[PDB]
């Protein structure tokens, strides 16, 4: 009888100390620095190979349209006729909707003429969807790069390990 | 050449018909409807533990609809499990094909699948009911011919 | 086309003791109907669930002791045949299978069990699991102490205070 | 409302074949703020959330008689079939009675 | 107490226990579960059907949509159905690269079940100390793979590209971290009392039921099986790597929540010894590698079956050929959906506050349950 007693105190012993070591196991974390990216006030630079926002060159492109074929959804839009005179294709208008664009990365990669490429630009948000359809203007638009803006601090996810 | 369960069914007298193999070797079987409930028992009895998978699928359009069931077994000691891919084939107008869910229990959720998708009615399922698919849905989506009904939310966004 | 292959192979269960594997026995097994009346565990000595070594050490000593002991007429060589019906019933892993699972079948034909409910080889036997960490106990005894001590603490302090 | 997601906006992958995914929650919820993207990344999602307060901050109380229901309804009969719900709740209980051969 | 006692409550699609929108019909007495009748599909995308009608190239983009936490997972066994199919042989490197993947995807997958599974506990801290780590996996997978989520990387014949100059080390980094933030989470969760007495005696499944529902992966592992695909099929390169498959012998969820920690050490182990001993060589298939009008990948006529074992269970590929480019069928066997069955069965006659703790101990999550 008295051995149930004393299991009993073993018992509750134990659990005062492992709650005891979650409590020092999660305060020891205040004496550590916070890996919070002050966002926008800080901005992680982005990898070598980042999938955001299409870049276009109008003069590069032939209007062969894989990579109309290559996308998914078939998503860019080539209007394009042809010039009877030397009888190869010219552009007149190229449009991709980002509303629908998942940024695969299959166009960049299937373009013969490397016309399209992915830049940095993430942060595409706007008020309304139809804006979100650019055409070959605002694709050929460049990138604005974090580290041209220095009101920001750029962090950097690791140490550069190129030595 | 005849499979290990194909020479054990035609040694205990089990009709059946060897469809031959896939990619990996693992014999396919074609179980007629009526015999399939009897079959599935006796299929456990020869030691398949396992029902990997169960699906089904359009032959044709238009044409028969084939429920595909995988099986296996799980056991201590063993090197390289024994598998095998049986298809019971049922027509368009009418499918009907036993449940093997007294046999056993994974086809519970996969056969309403099966159910959702093609419109293959399987008997003894007792909870037999669209699972992915809106309940009140009429049509089975998965068939080659099925046209969807020119919903306004499934229209491009204008 | 072709033809449905094994029309029951017009051979099957040529000479010997006939498989209880069939449709008509795993018909009757599902209907809640005993697919034979006789008690293979019985004529064994055995009970209901035993292993498969205890299969054949039955059939052992129900054929070298108890049989040849009775009478040395060929009687006994039929009989040999009673015995070795229940043993290939009991001993093979499939018949063995469907023999449990028309008795359970039969037993409650009400309410239904599973193949895998009557079977005694899906019990799981693979060995020990890889150990977990040992515990540290000395910590325990610590705050055990510390508690102890803060009690008869309090007991000196009250009876100290109150004088 | 913030439409995040390329298949929020106007379905995205599955704006194509897909039988079943409503193209954009713009028919469903008037939507303030559209954030393009496959997993937007976490920062974009931030942008987008200050847009919202750059809209919200302009708001004034003639707003506020904007964001009320206008309320119009029309009621007749219809003559169709009403059926109970398929869905019961009655889901493996007494299941071993239901064998049924 | 048949009717008009029994509250029926819709814990429906918006919960925050429900992983993603998984909808529970649970009949109630007194906080006591009578049953529960599971609704799922309400993200049914119906994938399969854009399974045709899509080419390789174009569908791989969509692959990733299920079991969104182990994405490398779903695309090698879209990657490795086909090029079963069409005899494509995989490169050394490609190979040992496509495996130091998977088992980061699966540390990564079972950080994040350990999360909402605390969560769902009752402890929300644990939640952001993995994420903590998860971040690192994804610069990991960012730095190589170049996103976060949906990496697009795995290829038919080998792999999108070579890991970038300063990979391997960095890699090692993590997992020497990775090692020590296991350590802490088991230290703070797995003898707390609170966790145990909310734990040690929920969901307990036998072998034999095991087996027989169809579980894979921690689920049918946690009843006293030793059930891997990775050692059964002899997946890639994991006969080369020294590691234990995690098994335990009791079927409550505490059997559970430690093999998906053995799981993760035993990952650590495998991507430690597969950067040890890296090959070098091509990684493109240079066979198959070859303006110009540019055909897909025809698929020969016949059928395929092929599994892999996911962090929930084994994900499989059922792929009809029609001699095209668009796969006549394409079904997918999610661990998940088979897994979720059977909790009608353990959380009938238990209590309202348990559902929580037996739905986070199975690895769902519903973009990979439904299609
Ligand atoms: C500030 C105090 C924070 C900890 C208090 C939370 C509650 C608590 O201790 O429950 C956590 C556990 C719950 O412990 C449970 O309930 C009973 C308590 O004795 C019995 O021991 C049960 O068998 C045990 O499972 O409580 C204890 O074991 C006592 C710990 C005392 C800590 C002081
Ligand atoms: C159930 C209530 C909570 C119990 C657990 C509380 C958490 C305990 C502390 C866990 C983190 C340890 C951080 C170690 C800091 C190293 C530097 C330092 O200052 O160390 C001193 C530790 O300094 C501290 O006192 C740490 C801060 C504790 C007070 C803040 C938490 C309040 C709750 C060493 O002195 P000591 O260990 O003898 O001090 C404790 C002793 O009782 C003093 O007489
Ligand atoms: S693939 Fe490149 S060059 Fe060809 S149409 Fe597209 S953008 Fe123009
Ligand atoms: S990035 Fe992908 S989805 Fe977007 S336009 Fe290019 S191919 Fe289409």
């Amino acid at each position: 009888m008295v051995t149930g007693f004393i299991n009993y105190g073993q018992q509750t012993i134990r659990a005062a100390r492992y709650i005891g070591q979650s409590f020092m196991i999660t305060l020891s974390h205040a004496n550590r620095l916070p890996v919070t990216i002050q966002y926008p006030y800080e901005k992680l630079i982005t990898s070598e190979r980042f999938r955001g926002r299409i870049h276009f060159e109008f003069d590069k492109c032939i209007a062969c349209e894989v990579c109309v074929r290559a996308c998914p959804i078939d998503l860019p839009v080539v209007d394009w006729k042809l010039e009877t005179d030397i009888r190869k294709k010219r552009l007149l208008n190229y449009s991709i909707d980002f509303g629908i664009c998942i940024f695969c990365g299959n166009c960049v990669e299937y373009c013969p003429t490397n016309c399209l490429s992915m830049t940095e630009e993430y942060e595409l948000s706007t008020y309304d969807r139809h804006e979100l359809n650019y055409n070959q203007i605002a694709l050929g638009r460049l990138p604005i790069s974090i580290t041209d803006d220095y009101t920001i601090r750029t962090i950097l996810n690791s140490p550069q390990t190129k030595e | 050449m005849q499979g290990r369960l194909s020479a054990w069914l035609v040694k205990h007298g089990l009709v059946h018909r060897s469809l031959g193999f896939d990619y990996q070797g693992i014999e396919t079987l074609q179980i007629k409807p009526e015999d399939w409930h009897s079959i599935a028992v006796i299929l456990y009895v020869y030691g398949y533990n396992y029902l990997r998978s169960q699906c089904a699928y359009d032959v044709a359009p238009g044409g028969l609809l084939a429920s595909v069931y995988h099986l296996t077994r799980i056991e201590y000691g063993v090197d390289q499990p024994e598998e095998v891919c049986i298809k019971v084939f049922a027509p368009r107008r009418n499918p009907r094909i036993p449940s093997v869910f007294w046999v056993w229990k994974s086809a519970d959720f996969q056969e309403r699948e099966s159910y959702d998708m093609f419109g293959i009615s399987y008997d003894n399922h007792p909870r037999l009911k669209r699972i992915l698919m809106p309940e009140s849905w009429i049509g089975w989506p998965l068939r080659k011919d099925y046209i969807v009904p020119n919903f306004y939310e499934i229209q491009d966004a204008y | 086309s072709w033809e449905g292959e094994g029309e029951n192979s017009p051979m099957e269960m040529p000479k010997g003791p006939p498989s209880i594997i069939s449709a008509l026995n795993v018909e009757k097994a599902l209907r809640g109907i005993g697919i034979t009346d006789v008690d293979h565990y019985a004529r064994l000595g055995l009970r209901r669930g035993c292993t498969y070594d205890q299969v054949g050490a039955a059939y052992e000593i129900q054929v070298k002791e108890l049989s040849s002991q009775g009478m040395d007429e060929e009687q006994f060589n039929k009989e040999r045949d009673l015995l070795k019906e229940s043993y290939n019933i009991l001993s093979s892993e499939q018949e063995r299978r469907l023999y449990d699972w028309s008795l359970a079948r039969n037993s409650a034909p009400e309410r239904y069990m599973w193949p895998f409910e009557a079977d005694i080889t899906q019990t799981p036997r693979w060995g020990t699991p890889p150990p977990q960490e040992p515990e540290d106990v000395g910590p325990t005894t610590a705050v055990g102490y510390f508690l102890l001590a803060w009690f008869v603490f309090s007991f000196i302090l009250s009876i100290a205070l109150n004088r | 409302v913030i439409a995040m997601g390329a298949c929020t906006i106007t379905g995205g992958m599955f704006s194509t074949d897909s039988y079943s995914t409503v193209r954009g929650v713009d028919k469903l919820i008037p939507v303030d703020v559209y954030l393009p993207g496959c997993p937007p990344k976490p920062e974009a999602v931030i942008d987008a959330i200050t847009k919202l307060r750059k809209k919200i901050s302009r708001e004034i109380y003639e707003d506020r008689i904007k964001s009320q229901p206008k309320n119009r309804c029309f009621t007749i009969n219809h003559k169709f079939r009403v059926g109970r719900s398929i869905h019961t709740g009655n889901y493996d209980q007494a299941l071993l009675y239901k064998y049924k051969s | 107490t048949t009717r008009k006692d029994l509250m029926i409550v819709n814990m429906g699609p918006h919960h925050p226990s429900m992983h993603g929108v998984l909808r529970l019909i649970v009949t109630l007495d007194g906080e006591d579960v009578i049953d529960c009748e599971p609704i799922v599909g309400y993200l049914h995308r119906g994938m399969e059907k854009i399974a045709e009608n899509r080419t390789i190239i174009q569908y791989l983009p969509y692959v990733t949509r299920w079991d969104y936490l182990a994405t490398m997972f779903t695309e090698a066994i879209t990657v490795n159905g086909p090029e079963q199919l069409g005899n494509i042989q995989v490169p050394k490197r490609a190979s040992y690269i496509r495996v130091i993947m998977l088992e980061l995807s699966r540390i990564a997958s079972h950080l994040l079940w350990l999360g909402p599974f605390m969560a769902d506990i009752g402890a929300q801290t644990p939640f952001f100390y993995i994420l903590r780590e998860r971040e690192l996996i994804y610069d990991l997978f960012e730095a190589a793979t170049g996103m976060r989520m949906m990496h697009n990387y795995f290829r038919i014949g080998g792999v999108a590209a070579d890991l970038p100059y300063g990979w391997i080390d960095k890699c090692l980094d993590f997992c020497d971290y990775f090692l020590i933030g296991l350590t802490e989470y088991q230290k703070l969760i797995t003898r707390n009392p609170i966790f145990l007495e909310r734990v040690e005696n929920v969901g307990i499944i036998g072998g034999e039921e095991a087996i027989n529902w169809g579980l894979s992966g921690p689920m049918l592992r946690a009843s006293g099986i030793q059930w891997d695909l990775r050692k059964v099929d002899h997946y890639e390169c994991y006969d080369e790597f020294d590691w234990e498959v995690q098994w335990q012998k009791e079927g409550d969820s505490l059997a559970r929540y430690l093999i998906r920690i053995g799981e993760m050490a035993e990952s650590v182990k495998i991507i430690q010894q597969a950067l040890e001993g890296i090959p070098g060589g091509p990684y493109e298939n240079l066979e198959i590698r070859r303006k110009k009008p540019s055909p897909a990948f025809e698929l020969s006529k016949q059928e395929l079956y092929v599994r892999v074992e996911a962090p929930k269970g084994e994900l499989g590929i059922f792929l009809i050929g029609d001699q095209s480019v668009f796969p006549w069928r394409w079904k997918i066997r999610p661990p998940g959906f088979i897994n979720l069955q059977i909790l009608p069965q353990l959380v009938k006659k238990m209590k309202l506050a348990d559902i929580m703790t037996i739905l986070g101990s199975i690895d769902i999550i519903m973009g990979e349950v439904d299609r």
